[PDB]
């Protein structure tokens, strides 16, 4: 029946917007953690870059 | 729009519902629903679309409101595609003004008329009062007085106010109207003598009751003048209103009416069902099959020839179902020959009603109005005859008809070897009348009772088909146990009839006859015997019925000698027509009394078919009052 086979077509339809979302959900999460990472050794590669040059010097001045 | 999924909407009798259901399943439709009960899943509704549809409805509503403030409604016939917004937008600005325009109408109105009745008593009162309406230092107190009251009044100021007061009056007829004077510290005491008296001031409306009389006067004047003047302008724009809206109206009307049916009819049918008859919904390549045609039994709501007549049309509701028993539908060709055949009139009775008919075809002018039966122009419902054309045809042919069983009737009340009558004379036919005359009447009765004998047989038969085909044998045994009776009934009549045939030789046969009759209906067991004298009177009422539709009918025609023959001096061809001073009379006496003559066999029949012999409507039970059945 033509009625049924919409409404199946339509509930199936609303079921591949639900795992869209979904999916974009999961994805937003993934590239949170990939920028959130770099982040992180961005800040340690700084400090520890300094740390060396400065304690180097002190070296210098002994 | 609304069902975008889409509804087809079927109303009728309970009982047809599974037939009807399956008419609407053949026809393209899909997801029909409730089929027994109600209340849809997933295909009903919420409050939102309600909402819209109030919306309509108040367009719908407001559309009416002010087609009413006008005059009148609407009729159905074009809606329009609009928007409900639209259509909501439409009517509001149109409305307002028309409304705008009423309500000053109505005010003008009383205006002009309380203006008319207080100018002059009040012109009468200023006129005495000059100078001393201002005055607060005196007080003047007008109030309306009559002449008998002129004492009574009178007299409680003159206790009140003694001569401390001059008092005047001044006419227009009816009474005089009046000022106490008195001094404004005597005001109480004046106030008071108008109060035990119960005489009453002319306070008037508004600001102008209580104003100084001479200025409040011309005020009053003002309106006097103004007000038929205003209402003139007012009413022509209204009438102007009528004039261009009321197309506009109509369409905004008919659509937002139709809309309102069309939303509720979603509405209901979401929920639960017709009740018991059926919706459903359509692809639009299954919508536009299925309206059309589905078979007549049920009304729906959409997103020789002349015994063929009306007859046909009784065809379609022989088929509205209900049991295996048959249907309504026989009463209109059942009736016909005898209906026609009361009427057995002469060329004063009978054979003039065709002008009358020619009167529903041709018209009248000769008095006050009538223009076209077809247009059916009316003083009680005009609706009415446009439908009964159906019964047009047959009152044109009740009356030919009858006017030829009047022709058979002047077969044997003219030709001068049939009775003394002459063949054609110097005067009219059916002349010095003779049917009246027992051994010729006996026979014209006798020809009365034999319609009946139809109708005794004709009922019970069908008591029989209704427990055959109903399947009751509590019906069947009814039906057709008491024929087991009957051969002893004829037994009994028959000794008498013939003076001898029976009762004394079918009167031996009687005494078996009487068992018969009572086998089944103990095999009921039927406490319910006693019934049976009963049944008894009703043969004998077929008799009596026809009887008077002879008799009376006869009457009638015996009537025309002292209508037309005779009815001072003897009647010749002069003072015959000094009887014409009574003659014209005499037609307008005759169509009184025939409106009564054809109810008795509608009476007759309805005794028959209401003791259930082929009806479904009987003391309600769908189908409706056959009143208004059979007419169609």
């Amino acid at each position: 029946s033509k009625l049924e086979a919409i409404l199946s077509q339509e509930v199936e339809a609303e079921i591949q917007a639900l795992l869209q979302e979904a999916e974009a959900k999961a994805e937003a999460v993934k590239r949170e953690a990939e920028e959130k990472a770099k982040a992180l050794l961005q800040a340690r590669e700084r400090a520890l870059e300094a740390q060396y040059r400065a304690a180097l010097r002190r070296a210098e001045s002994a | 729009m609304i069902a975008p999924m889409e509804k087809l909407v079927l109303a009728g009798p309970k009982g047809r519902a599974k037939e009807l259901l399956q008419s609407l399943q053949q026809a393209g439709v899909v997801h029909l629903e409730t089929l027994r009960p109600e209340a849809l899943s997933a295909y009903q509704l919420s409050p939102e679309e309600r909402a819209e549809l109030r919306r309509w409805e108040a367009v719908s509503a407001g559309a009416e409101h002010t087609l009413s403030l006008l005059g009148l409604e609407a009729e159905p016939a074009r809606p329009f595609p609009e928007g409900l917004e639209a259509a909501e937008k439409a009517l509001s600005p149109i409305q307002a003004h028309a409304e705008g325009l009423t309500r000053q109408k109505q005010e003008l109105e009383e205006e002009l008329a309380l203006a008319q009745a207080y100018l002059e008593p009040l012109e009468r009162l200023a006129a005495l009062a000059h100078g001393l309406d201002k005055s607060p230092f005196l007080r003047v107190i007008p109030f309306l007085l009559t002449e008998k009251e002129l004492p009574l009044v009178e007299e409680a100021l003159r206790k009140a106010l003694e001569d401390r007061y001059l008092l005047a009056h001044e006419a227009y007829a009816g009474g005089v109207a009046a000022l106490v004077v008195v001094h404004r510290k005597e005001v109480d005491q004046a106030k008071a003598a108008l109060s035990r008296a119960g005489v009453a001031e002319l306070r008037l409306p508004g600001a102008l009751g209580e104003l100084p009389l001479s200025e409040a006067a011309r005020r009053l004047k003002e309106r006097a003048e103004a007000a038929p003047r205003e209402l003139s302008e007012v009413r022509q724009h209204l009438a102007k209103l009528a004039r261009e809206s009321a197309s506009t109206l109509q369409s905004l009307w008919t659509r937002a009416q139709d809309e309102v049916a069309r939303l509720k009819a979603l509405e209901e049918l979401a929920s639960g069902r017709f009740g018991f008859a059926l919706l459903g919904y359509v692809p639009v390549k299954a919508k536009p099959k299925v309206e059309e045609a589905l078979a007549r039994h049920k009304e729906s709501v959409v997103y020789n020839p002349p015994w063929a007549k009306p007859f046909e049309l009784l065809v379609s509701f022989l088929n509205t179902p209900k049991y295996g028993t048959f249907d309504p539908t026989p009463v209109v060709p059942v009736f016909f020959p005898f209906w026609f055949g009361m009427i057995v009139g002469d060329i004063g009775y009978a054979l003039l009603f065709y002008l009358v008919g020619r009167w529903l075809s041709g018209y009248v002018k000769r008095n006050e109005p009538l223009v076209i039966d077809l247009f059916a122009l009316k003083l009680k419902p005009q609706v009415i005859g446009k439908l009964v054309h159906i019964l047009n045809w047959m009152v044109f042919w009740t009356v030919v008809w009858g006017v030829i069983y009047g022709e058979f009737f002047g077969t044997f009340l003219e030709h001068l070897g049939v009775f003394g009558t002459p063949e054609h004379p110097g005067l009219i036919p059916i002349l010095i009348h003779r049917i009246d005359t027992a051994k010729t009447a006996n026979l014209l009765i006798l020809l009365s009772v034999a319609f009946g004998v139809v109708l005794v047989f004709f009922g019970l038969a069908l008591r029989a088909y209704l427990g055959l085909k109903h399947r009751h044998m509590a019906h069947f045994w009814e039906g057709v146990g008491y024929l087991g009776g009957l051969v002893g009934v004829l037994a009994l009549a028959a000794s008498y009839l013939g003076n001898l045939q029976a009762g004394w030789l079918q009167g031996l046969m009687y005494l078996g006859f009487g068992v018969f009759l009572l086998a089944v209906l103990m095999s009921r067991i039927w406490l319910m015997i006693p019934e049976i004298f009963t049944q008894a009177g009703h043969i004998l009422s077929h008799i009596r019925i026809y009887a008077v539709g002879a008799a009376g009918g006869i009457l009638a025609g015996l009537l025309t000698d002292v209508g037309f023959a005779l009815a001072e001096r003897l009647g010749l061809l002069g003072v015959l027509l000094g009887l014409l001073v009574a003659g014209v009379l005499h037609l307008l006496i005759l169509l009184l009394t025939t409106l009564g003559h054809m109810l008795q066999p509608i009476r007759l029949l309805w005794v028959e078919f209401f003791t259930k012999f082929g009806f479904y409507e009987e003391n309600g039970r769908p189908y409706r009052p056959f009143k208004s059945v059979r007419e169609a």
